[PDB]
């Protein structure tokens, strides 16, 4: 059959469906903003502080939960940041109208009035917004280090940001023109030391395959012609399943030495392809490497396709369908190849990539379980440092403007009302809950702090805000806690309609039933 | 409750000073104190746990 | 269906129909609706304020609702709005008589009270007809004319759609004066904005379009569901997987196979070879080398779309098209349609009768909402071709009849007296279906509408001016109904409810 | 599945990570109590080794997996400390409980433990930071290779296990490079030997011996013929594999491979390498010829091993019987099968006094777990030794540093006005499990036993003297030669606190229940 | 097997006779209505014809014969 339901029981279940989900991301998103180990499968155990990922990871059992994903995810693609908060804001009204829904009181303007309310902010957000680029230095790459410093400091290490923030700038520069994780793609290291990284702006290979000698096999090329190969060469190569009869007589040595030779061709067609540094996602074989270490052209097998791709994007090269490399652009090429061990692991580093738009990072952490949190600082900073690049207009981070707006808005709760001072008051307050959560998921107080900001928001000051580490009143942009205006702009507009959408929905039809 | 908040803090490290199986005793003995004005602090509102961390210091 | 009994269907199943039918109008009908989530056996969120859709999107668990559901659909057929009407109005009809039962008034008796009144309605109906407007070449007159219907069925942009929707139907037949049930086949394309939605004509394949344009001017096609994957009945397409050598060899023969393929179509002539089937590599690059246009992965819809406009038949077999099997269009060309690159054919002087409005947005619901709206605009266009008659928007029109219908009931008496005055009540639910969709009370409105007392410009629409119920002039508002649609609306709702009023409960073997 | 957060997900995290520590703290130290652990496979494993326990442990509660991880990290580099970081976790874990029970916020608690761990690892630096060369280190190495091999159950009567390690990391990796090669050190072991049987081999011992000892059992320096070529069926990848049942083809085949293998073996004698190592090795028919050729040569060889025969010997690679040239000759100092006095133990040492790129530390013993006992002995011994042979930085163990660390942390906790003033001091509290369980492992009342060390550290303020780690009656650490790499405690601490800290940072659990895998 | 005797053998007969007969009085004459019998087809049959609804779907009775 078909299922359907209408009205308050559905409509409250409509808002009941949503409010369950926004608590997944609730205390998340920050340095003291919590982190989610979410295990949605038996051997599948997943960890994210971002909603969109776990939104992708978690099951959505509701149109609400369905309608929510993109809304938060809408802020994901933008900055790389802010799904969790958009999730918070979407259902944040839903508790405020539960008075109304249990009043049964709902003219639909409630969502329609929050819209101009959403307008007065995203407008005001960009008004107070200020370009950091042309304002800061004449340089605008120490500005990025400022952003890098501030944006390396909001999750994990502020220890290494003094060292890292300058490199975050350097990564973004080579990142910018193609905005990619692979080209900031980090190679973790450990055991050579604890807790450090360094930018390497050419590409790097975590993997390679060499035996039949290694220290006797050339590990470096001061002019690598880089074969980016997906090819495989195994113990013996075979074009036939079988013909005649392991033993017999003439048939025994007949197969074996040729099974050797069918390798030699691919073993050759690699080496006369101008593959000296040789890179094959599928492994080079042992007797192949017996050959490869005999031919003294450095091979690699068990090679990452990303490593193959980081190169092809850094060299303008290409992954190759043929062991023969005719084109140096179908080939990869550099003016430096090395197998050098940073931490002791065999690595194939390419500097001299003509494009070299892939910055690699060689990063050490404190322990096994301490390392993740470190580079997300590196990854976040770039995203928001780039975000500081993309929209130069930038306000105080850390929800500085909301309290002002919360005031500024329910200021209309004095100005607006024949009615909707409620709506304007209820609209005004839901802003504050995101950092108040950040305040509260810090275990610390907000109505204390945020109102003190508000007391100076009563001064008219807006960028007044909280530094989530210290968790006390401040001016975030003077602390230079940063987000561009458009960051604040979308999260509202993202969650605003979400708060508006299903409130037009008192009814959901299910044909499949349930 | 400051007299505790001074002394409990004191006796702890002085309990620590004792060593012996018993050095743990006077700490928790001392430790018992400063929770008293804590409630009293919360009886006045705010956050003793924050405060009593600090008033201790 | 129902072994159930005990005087149920009348006192009971009928209102449950109204239950199912209400709120699918009363908060879904007006200047806008208020969204109704739907998940079909195809599981996705479907927001429908359109009566016809959400009805069919639900599956009837009644014999009761089963009847009048079509009375709302046939309206979308006959009109393109007043479908939510049949939900509320016919839903507002019989629940009245629910009293008459406990009032002790019979079925066959009180039907007459409802029966005669539709005439009296149909007799009052020409009165409140307010002016009229027709130019089938007006986008503007039709924009405001398509407004009232899209409004009820659209919460999305009323005016810019009215600019787009009154464009195509006016634009696809520039002449008009002859209009097709389907004169516009919108090419729904996700991406950009709902404003990026634009008005094109002829045929569009949003499907994969390949080869190359060798004539943008000439559009000749043999529409096919035949795969160029190696499906042809000229030779025998035979794929040999038994040995890798066999696979490599037929691909070589595939070049000359596709040489027996897209050649043979453009042998009859062709530009696009419309492919509802599949095209393999040696065939694709051949047709790319043969430089015929291959639109690929064409589904049955774009076929069924294009099959009608050219007059050619999609063939699952590959043969050189006969005159019947080779279609021609005005022009076939690659244009971003709403700024997304897909092939767009041209049929206008072709005889046209297909406009492609790219329906857009960053979600289907944006592309689906206007999809609910645009057809009402496509619909009222023919409703315009039928009568030029303008009768104002809903909620102003009903009060004038009702007052007369009530005084008519006063002149009615005999035990159907109030059974007529019941019919007089079925009116006020429509502005209430706006007022409820707005969130204020019609009693106030009814008080006002009989306070202001005049009848047919006085109505409250879905508004933020509806905080306090606030009347607007429907004829003047740019909300423009017609005589027919209302005359259609009253008809089926008066038709379907009085006959489901005549039902008994079902005995079963 | 369900969302679990806060105290809920807290007591989720609390169970096993606390519960698992218990068997391991009862296993803590040599006095740590063994655990018979029996599979559903019918297996039986008696383990006081938490690293082996965690390996043996398949138990649920993903955190209980994350310790199986975390021990292995410290297992390779630091060696010992695999178990303690685990039992220290549950310590500061339950320690974390009552601060939340106090109302100290989940991110308030972790960081108080965390920075207080900085002071700890910082205070750790005050014990002994020394650095010496291998030949000096061996004395602090063997004094620790007392503990390591001994906490691994019988260092006893071995500097053979102790001082080949002094060579092991030494030869494969430099002192200063500090690049971890236990991968280059070949830790090899054989049942049927003796714990009193332990050997350093700077080259590779290949178990396969000469086809016949009637053929020379000593091949001269190098002249190893690197051969990937069948002298038995080379599991050749191309054809359907069938032996013949008829006497006709029985005779036709037997004359065939007598011709080639001989002229192969003569071609080997022609390549000038009087040992033929064959990656596809010798059946008997080729060996009669080989014997008839009077060519010393090697039978079946593991595929990568003849490559490992190349690198570890610096051996130049002759790939295949098709590539044959007399120029490339594999390296062997002396090719001979080695019976150690254990004759059932016969390997052919390729013994490199010239190019040794894989150092085989070869230990023996009566039985499987015995050598395994001796392997993880020889493993972590060297692993602790590797620290000390690189930087010989020694803390004296058994809770002597704990109080020492717990002392400074405690007051400095109070010195920090931050809420973690409790947590940092709560941090210094759970350090005391280290002498505690050890006390009860050693069979002593910890609460007194530990404050002995406190009274010691109140006076000493350094691990030197301590309690019994070995239950010997002399309550000592330095003098009891309880000697622990000062790197490792810094390792061990940082491992515990930060793993837990993310366990503390992760309060948000989507699982069907409290715990999961 | 089961035998129905006397007035018991009479009852369900006249009971299933008159009652089902009484079910049908919405009809018979223009003042009668239509009567809805949905057959197994799901068909909506609103009918004032007595001949119709008998055979289509009728609650099981020996009297239905």
């Amino acid at each position: 059959g078909t299922d359907s339901s209408q009205g308050i029981p559905q409509l409250v279940s409509n808002i009941s469906a949503c409010q369950v989900i926004a608590e997944a991301v609730r205390t998340t998103l920050g340095p003291r903003g919590m982190d989610k180990l979410i295990v949605d499968g038996r051997g599948k155990a997943t960890i994210s502080n971002d909603g969109a990922t776990i939104l992708k990871l978690l099951d959505v059992v509701h149109p609400a939960a369905k309608t929510l994903v993109d809304i938060a995810k809408s802020q994901d693609a933008e900055v790389g940041d802010g799904t969790t908060s958009v999730t918070l804001l979407a259902a944040e009204f839903l508790k405020q109208v539960k008075p109304y829904v249990e009043e049964g009181l709902h003219p639909q303007i409630i969502i329609r009035a929050f819209r101009t309310a959403t307008q007065l902010a995203v407008n005001k957000i960009k008004e107070i917004a200020v370009t950091v680029k042309k304002a800061d230095k004449v340089e605008q790459r120490k500005l990025l280090e400022k952003c890098a410093m501030t944006a390396l400091s909001s999750k994990l290490i502020s220890q290494q940001k003094a060292f890292f923030a300058k490199m975050v700038v350097d990564a973004v520069m080579m990142l910018d023109d193609l905005l990619q994780l692979k080209m900031i793609g980090i190679k973790k290291v450990q055991g050579g030391a604890l807790e450090d990284s360094q930018l390497v702006a050419g590409v790097a290979f975590k993997k390679t395959f060499s035996y039949a000698g290694f220290e006797m096999q050339p590990k470096k090329y001061h002019n690598p012609k880089i074969a980016l190969l997906n090819v495989e060469l195994e113990l013996k190569a075979e074009k036939d399943n079988a013909e005649i009869r392991v033993h017999t007589v003439e048939d025994y040595q007949a197969i074996v030495d040729a099974e050797w030779n069918i390798l030699y061709d691919k073993l050759e067609k690699i080496h006369h392809s101008g593959a000296k540094v040789v890179l094959s996602k599928l492994p080079i074989g042992d007797v192949a490497t017996q050959y490869f270490a005999d031919r003294d052209m450095f091979c690699a097998g068990r090679v990452p396709e990303e490593d193959l791709k980081r190169t092809m994007m850094a060299c303008g090269g290409s992954i190759q369908t043929s062991v023969n490399a005719l084109s140096a652009d179908v080939l990869g090429r550099c003016q430096v190849f090395e197998e050098t061990q940073i931490g002791g692991e065999r690595y194939n580093f390419f500097t001299g990539c003509p494009k070299a738009k892939t910055c690699t990072f060689i990063l050490r952490g404190g322990a096994e379980q301490f390392m993740e949190e470190t580079e997300r600082s590196l990854h976040d900073a770039i995203m928001i440092v780039r975000r500081a690049i993309k929209n130069d207009s930038v306000v105080a981070g850390g929800g500085a403007i909301e309290m002002e707006l919360s005031k500024y808005l329910r200021d209309y709760s004095r100005t607006i009302p024949g009615k909707q001072q409620l709506l304007i008051g209820a609209y005004a307050k839901a802003l504050e809950i995101i950092p108040r959560q950040l305040c509260d998921n810090a275990g610390f107080d907000a109505t204390n702090i945020l109102n003190k900001l508000r007391a100076r928001h009563a001064q008219g000051g807006t960028w007044y805000g909280v530094d989530i580490n210290n968790e006390d009143i401040a001016d975030n942009f003077e602390a230079f806690v940063w987000e561009p205006a458009m960051v604040r702009i979308n999260a509202l507009t993202a969650a605003s309609e979400a708060a508006c959408l299903i409130v037009s929905v008192d009814e959901t039809i299910k044909n499949p039933r349930s | 409750g400051a007299p505790e908040i001074e002394l409990a803090l004191r006796l702890t490290e002085y309990s620590r000073t004792l060593s012996g199986m018993e050095s743990y005793c006077v700490r928790a003995f001392a430790d018992a104190m400063e929770v008293i004005p804590s409630t009293l602090a919360e009886n006045a509102g705010l956050n003793p746990i924050s405060t009593v961390t600090e008033l201790r210091n | 269906a129902k072994h159930f009994s005990g005087l149920e269907e009348a006192v009971y199943r009928n209102i449950q129909a109204c239950k199912e039918l209400a709120q699918t109008t009363r908060t879904a009908y007006g200047p806008n609706g208020m969204n109704k989530m739907v998940i079909n056996h195809l599981e996705k969120l479907f927001v429908t304020n359109d009566a016809a859709t959400i009805l069919r999107e639900l599956e009837v668990q009644h014999p009761a609702a089963k009847m009048i559901v079509m009375a709302s659909h046939m309206q979308e057929q006959e009109v393109g709005d007043g479908t939510n009407f049949v939900l509320v109005f016919a839903g507002a009809l019989l629940e009245l008589a629910e009293e008459l039962l406990r009032i002790g008034l019979s079925v066959s008796e009180v039907i007459e009270g409802y029966e005669i009144a539709c005439r009296k309605a149909h007799e009052i109906l020409p009165n409140l007809v307010c002016c009229s407007a027709k130019n089938l070449r007006d986008i503007d007159e039709v924009s405001s004319l398509l407004r009232t219907s899209i409004m009820s069925k659209q919460y999305g942009n009323e005016v810019f759609l009215a600019k787009l929707i009154a464009q195509a139907c006016v634009s696809i037949f520039p002449d008009s004066g002859h209009f097709n049930v389907d004169n516009i086949r919108v090419c729904k394309i996700l991406g950009s904005g709902i404003s990026s939605s634009s008005v094109l004509h002829g045929m569009v394949f949003k499907k994969e379009t390949e080869g190359d344009v060798t004539s943008v001017k000439d559009a000749k096609i043999a529409v096919y569901s035949c795969p160029f994957d190696g499906m042809i009945t000229e030779t025998k397409g035979t794929v040999l997987i038994k040995t890798a050598e066999e696979l490599m060899n037929f691909s070589k023969g595939e070049e000359n196979l596709m040489d027996a393929q897209v050649k043979a179509i453009a042998d009859t002539g062709a530009n696009v070879v419309v492919t509802g089937g599949k095209v393999a590599d040696m065939a694709l690059h051949y047709a790319n080398k043969y430089n015929i246009m291959l639109v690929r992965l064409n589904s049955k819809w774009d076929l069924r779309r294009l099959c009608k406009t050219v007059g050619a038949t999609a063939l699952p077999r590959l043969t050189p098209p006969v005159l019947e099997e080779m279609g021609h269009c005005d022009s076939v060309y690659l244009s971003e349609v709403g700024d997304t690159q897909v092939v767009v054919f041209k049929h206008e002087k072709e005889d046209g009768a297909i406009s492609t409005i790219v329906l857009r947005g960053s979600t289907d619901n944006l592309m689906d909402d206007i999809e609910r709206a645009v057809d009402d605009g496509v619909n009222t266009f023919k409703v315009l071709t039928r009568d030029k008659r303008l009768v104002p928007g809903g909620g102003a029109t009903e009060i004038e009849l009702a007052k007369q219908i009530t005084s008519y009931g006063e002149t009615c008496p005999g035990l159907e007296q109030y059974a007529i005055k019941k019919f007089a009540e079925a009116f006020e639910a429509i502005p209430r279906a706006l007022a409820e969709n707005s969130g204020v009370k019609a009693n106030e409105v009814i008080s006002k509408l009989y306070a202001v007392h005049q009848e047919g410009n006085k109505n409250v629409g879905l508004d933020i001016e509806a905080e306090v119920p606030a009347v607007k002039d429907m004829l003047e508002a740019g909300i423009l109904d017609t005589y027919l649609g209302k005359y259609w609306a009253i008809k089926l709702a008066t038709n379907a409810a009085v006959t489901v009023l005549r039902v008994d409960q079902i005995i079963m073997a | 599945k369900s969302r679990l957060m806060g105290l809920e997900a807290l007591k989720s995290h609390i169970m096993a990570a606390k519960a698992v520590a218990n068997t391991m703290r009862t296993s803590l130290g040599p006095n740590g109590l063994d655990k018979m652990m029996v599979d559903k496979d019918g297996d039986v494993t008696v383990t006081n080794d938490g690293a082996t326990i965690l390996s043996m442990m398949d138990v649920d509660h993903q955190i209980a997996k994350l310790m199986v991880e975390l021990s292995k990290s410290q297992d390779d580099e630091i060696g010992d400390g695999t178990t303690g970081v685990v039992v220290l976790a549950g310590a500061l874990l339950e320690e974390a409980e009552q601060l939340l029970d106090r109302g100290i916020h989940p991110i308030r608690i972790a960081d108080g433990y965390e920075q207080a761990a900085r002071v700890a690892i910082e205070h750790l630096d005050k014990i002994s930071d020394s650095v010496l060369v291998d030949i000096k280190d061996t004395e602090p190495l063997i004094q620790t290779a007392k503990t390591t091999l001994g906490s691994k159950v019988v260092n006893s009567c071995h500097r053979q296990m102790a001082e080949i390690a002094v060579n092991a990391v030494l030869t494969v990796a430099d002192m200063e490079r500090r690049d971890v090669d236990f991968e280059l050190i070949k830790v090899e072991g054989k049942v049927g030997g003796r714990l009193e049987d332990t050997k350093l081999i700077k080259g590779v011992i290949v178990d396969k011996d000469f086809s016949h000892p009637q053929m020379p059992k000593k091949v001269e320096d190098a002249k190893i013929a690197i051969l990937t070529c069948p002298f038995e069926p080379p599991k050749p990848k191309t054809k359907h594999k069938l032996d013949v049942t008829s006497v006709e083809d029985y005779k036709a085949l037997q004359k065939y491979e007598k011709e080639k293998f001989e002229e192969m073996i003569q071609q080997i004698k022609e390549t000038g390498a009087n040992l033929a190592i064959c990656q596809w090795g010798f059946d008997d028919e080729a060996n009669h010829l080989l014997l008839q050729n009077n060519l010393p040569a090697v039978r079946w060889v593991g595929g990568p091993e003849i490559e490992l025969i190349a690198i570890a010997t610096g051996g130049r690679i002759v790939p295949r019987f098709s590539e044959l040239t007399a120029e490339k000759l594999g390296f062997a100092g002396l090719v001979q099968e080695i019976s150690f006095g254990t004759t059932k133990d016969k390997m052919l040492v390729i013994e490199q006094c010239k190019n040794s790129r894989a150092v085989t530390i070869f230990i023996r013993g009566g039985n499987k777990m015995i050598i395994e006992e001796a392997k993880r002995s020889l493993h972590d011994a060297l692993c602790v030794i590797r620290n000390l042979i690189r930087d010989n930085r020694v803390v004296y163990g058994g809770g002597a540093a704990e109080i020492s660390c717990a002392l400074a942390v405690s007051q400095e906790a109070d010195k920090c006005p931050t809420l973690e003033q409790y947590a940092m001091r709560a941090f210094a509290d759970a350090l005391e499990v280290i002498p505690m369980a050890l006390s009860e492992n050693s069979g002593m009342n910890p609460i007194q036993t530990m404050t002995e060390v406190r009274a010691r550290q109140v006076k000493e303020m350094n691990p030197a003297l301590g309690i019994d780690c070995l239950h010997k009656g002399t309550n000592d650490m330095k003098q009891q030669h309880v000697i622990e790499t000062l790197i490792g405690k810094k390792q061990q601490i940082s491992l515990a606190t930060q793993m837990v800290r993310m366990i503390l940072k992760i309060d948000d659990i989507r699982k069907p229940g409290e715990s999961e895998e | 097997a089961e035998v129905a005797r006397a007035q018991a053998a009479l009852a369900v007969n006249i009971s299933a006779a008159r009652g089902l007969q009484d079910v049908l009085r919405t009809n018979l004459g223009p003042k009668g209505t239509m009567k809805m019998l949905v057959s197994g087809a799901g068909d909506i049959k609103l009918t004032k014809d007595g001949n119709v609804l008998l055979h289509e779907m009728q609650i099981q009775h020996p009297t239905a014969s």
